[PDB]
């Protein structure tokens, strides 16, 4: 399952 | 040693071009693609039959949510990185690879790595448990992520617990395709150019990708003068590779090719038969 | 900018009249925009499919490009690759192992 990326 | 793996590849670009959508996220189990999110379709979709049969509709809808969310995150990230690097407009690319591996010892190794325009940006590892910034621009993100302590918490929790548990679930779903052993079809080709004979040992359509291809001259190993190709993929999910040597034409019959692969009951020996 | 590496290969050992697939595996390049053509005697072959875009540990992209075909003994099969890092396109000939 994917996980969401975090804002940099 | 790695028994199985589950990893994802995220490619996001500032300006889409033919064949390169705004955002694509791809999942791989032991190197085989099995799921895909694409910003043009806006849907998480199966790429194999085993994942389509075993997953419930909630699986595909929750990840469509995660893909839609990541799509907006990368738009902001691309915008943010353009000024931190004092860059002008045009094609810019943010890449992310993350996942886990189940080792033979029972442990799990996991990582999440970001790249920007072909260079490291920021990374996280289960061993170090800390974010590694590649330059001062990435230090801005590292400081913010370390303050809240929450990125490192979510990252450790995904890579060490969620990722391997889904991996074990994926291994059981496609066990028949993941663990199949298809032997290579081997052929030795020969061409004489400019007084030099070039012998090429080709291996067609083998799975999995582990293979040994070696040339022998008499009783001696000839790896010294052997040029190897990569282990490259076919469109059907199998692999291809070759091993090439140069020889005097008059000594063509002293050379033979040995190929070993998990799909062969015995290692096979081959030679050029013009 | 990194120039692409190109390997050309068929799915199976070539046999006359037998359906095959001609692959062009392009690796090691950046930025990801690239123009790939599969030609038979300099003519674009029908049904060229672009594989999916991935990257390696050094953030260099790669892409499989392939087309169904029947290898014939007196024609020239080539993959032609154009990239911003290259001053001119380069052709990579597929050598049939009949």
């Amino acid at each position: 399952k994917t996980m969401m990326a975090h804002d940099l | 040693m790695v028994l199985h793996s589950l990893h994802y590849l995220d490619v996001a670009v500032s300006e889409p071009s033919p064949g390169i959508p705004q955002f694509v996220a791809m999942g791989f189990v032991d190197g085989i693609p099995f799921t895909r999110y694409d910003s043009e379709r806006g849907r998480m979709e199966p790429l194999t039959e085993w994942i389509k049969d075993s997953a419930d509709p909630e699986y595909w809808d929750s990840q469509t949510q995660i893909g839609v969310g990541s799509q907006h995150v990368y738009a902001r990230s691309l915008e943010t990185l353009r000024e931190r690097y004092n860059q002008s407009g045009g094609l810019h690319t943010v890449l992310r690879v993350y996942g886990c591996e189940l080792l033979s010892d029972g442990s799990v190794r996991g990582s999440e790595r970001f790249g920007y325009d072909g260079r490291d940006f920021i990374s996280f590892d289960l061993e170090s448990g800390r974010f590694m910034a590649a330059d001062s621009a990435a230090e801005i993100t590292r400081r913010r992520w370390e303050h809240e302590g929450i990125v490192a918490e979510r990252q450790t929790n995904y890579l060490k617990h969620e990722c391997p548990e889904w991996l074990q679930k994926y291994v059981g779903y496609g066990q028949k395709e993941l663990e199949r052993k298809e032997p290579p079809d081997v052929h030795v080709s020969g061409k004489e150019e400019h007084g030099t004979l070039i012998l090429s040992c080709h291996a067609y359509g083998f799975y999995p990708k582990t293979i040994a291809v070696n040339w022998m001259k008499g009783d001696e190993i000839w790896d010294q003068e052997t040029e190897w190709g990569g282990v490259v993929p076919n469109s059907d999910g199998t692999f291809h590779t070759w091993a090439r040597i140069e020889a005097l034409p008059e000594e063509r019959e002293q050379y033979r090719c040995r190929v070993e692969h998990p799909g062969m009951p015995e290692p096979g020996i081959f030679a050029w038969e013009p | 900018g990194e120039a692409p590496k190109v390997e050309v290969y068929a799915r199976s050992r070539a046999e006359e009249g037998k359906e095959n697939i001609l692959h062009c595996f392009i690796t090691g390049f950046h930025p990801p925009k690239i123009d790939v053509e599969l030609l038979k005697n300099g003519e674009p072959m029908p049904g060229v499919t672009y594989g999916d875009l991935s990257f390696n540990d050094k953030w260099q992209f790669q892409r499989l490009v392939y087309v169904p075909f029947i290898p014939t003994r007196e024609d020239i099969f080539t993959c032609r690759v154009a990239h911003s890092t290259m001053p001119e396109p380069r052709s990579y000939r597929w050598e049939p192992d009949f």
